[PDB]
């Protein structure tokens, strides 16, 4: 699960910020893996990584991406 | 500009930077592009 999730997310990082970080991306996978909707994910991202000002579409794609990992969509 | 430039993708920013001739939009994108790296700097040095 988690390894493929981090990739999908880290790619979403690069496409947002221009940089890449398998750690920061993994923080986010871990944060929202066990949530129930993109808002719960958003609330947790806001806790630590608040200053990024991550847009809704980003928080959607990460919700989407992590979802795809539990399914096997890779 | 009175754009919400936090919605933009990194591609988006870099592209309008070396395409647009709108000086206001330019400085605005150049600033956003900066912000995100500045914020990433602050996160890196802590963890």
């Amino acid at each position: 699960f988690e390894e493929k999730a981090i990739e999908k997310v880290d790619d979403l990082l690069e496409s947002y910020m221009g940089i890449r970080d398998t750690e920061l991306a993994a923080t986010m996978v871990e944060l929202g893996k066990d949530k129930r909707n993109p808002d719960e994910l958003a609330e947790a991202l806001d806790e630590r990584l608040g200053d990024f000002a991550f847009p809704d579409e980003f928080v959607f794609d990460v919700w989407g991406a992590i979802g795809d990992a539990k399914v096997g969509r890779y | 500009g009175s754009h919400d430039l936090s919605k933009w993708k990194y591609a988006e920013l870099r592209d309008t930077i070396n395409t647009s001739c709108d000086i206001e939009l330019l400085a605005a994108c150049r600033e956003e592009f900066h912000r995100r790296l500045k914020v990433y700097h602050a996160w890196k040095s802590k963890n």
